[PDB]
C-alpha cells in the first residue's frame, strides 16, 4: 500500500498444502515497515 | 530574510512559473519541457 508517499508493507507466513487454489482459511497480515518513498508508484515488476 | 546569505547579484534560485496542472499537497515536479501555452506543440520550438 502507498499513501502520500508513505509506502506501507504487511505480511504473513503460514504452513499450507494446496495445488493451485488459495487456502480457504482466514488470516490477517500485520504491518511491517513504513518509509517516506516520495514516489507515486503506477508500475512494478517482481525480480527473479 | 536571507538577503545577506543568498544575494551575491544571484539568480540560481528558480521557481516554476508555468504548469498545466496544480501540484497536490507535498508534491514536487522538476519537468524541464518547454511550456506549451498555446495549441502550437513546442517540442523544442521556442
Amino acid at each position: 500500500k502507498n499513501i502520500d508517499g508513505y509506502f506501507k508493507i504487511y505480511s504473513k507466513h503460514t504452513p499450507i498444502n494446496l495445488v493451485r487454489d488459495l487456502p480457504q482459511g482466514f488470516s490477517a497480515l500485520e504491518p511491517l515497515v513504513d518509509l517516506p518513498i516520495g514516489i507515486n508508484i503506477t508500475r512494478f515488476q517482481t525480480l527473479l | 530574510n536571507s538577503n545577506n546569505l543568498d544575494s551575491k547579484g544571484n539568480y540560481n534560485y528558480l521557481y516554476r512559473l508555468f504548469r498545466k496542472s496544480n501540484l497536490k499537497p507535498f508534491e514536487r515536479d522538476i519537468s524541464t519541457e518547454i511550456y506549451q501555452a498555446g495549441s502550437t506543440p513546442c517540442n523544442g520550438v521556442k
